[PDB]
């Protein structure tokens, strides 16, 4: 969904 | 005891909603992905936000967010107790209050 390690 | 902080499988916006309802900056939980079979995400409390980090594993079977590698959801976790989940912003893990 955004991730902060990608 | 088992521990406090593995939830399943639950989606991102009931982490979040739960997450945020928790008093302390750093209160998480791991929960399987629905992104994709066999994956775990971990979710943490950050000021009025909830940062998502993906666990990503290795070749060899690791368990890894940045660089440091583990055997084990149980490793990384207590390692991120007392080491920031981020080198940007000082983030360290606590069990959730129910
Ligand atoms: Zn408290």
């Amino acid at each position: 969904x955004e991730y902060i390690n990608q | 005891k088992p521990h406090p902080w593995f939830f399943g499988k639950i989606p991102r916006a009931k982490a979040e909603e739960m997450l945020s309802k928790q008093r302390h900056d750093g209160a998480f939980l791991i929960r399987e992905s629905e992104s994709a079979p066999g994956d775990f995400s971990l979710s943490v409390k950050f000021g009025n936000d909830v940062q998502h980090f993906k666990v990503l594993r290795d070749g060899a079977g690791k368990y890894f967010l940045w660089v440091v590698k583990f055997n084990s959801l149980n490793e990384l976790v207590d390692y991120h107790r007392s080491t920031s989940v981020s080198r940007n912003q000082q983030i360290f893990l606590r069990d959730i209050e129910q």
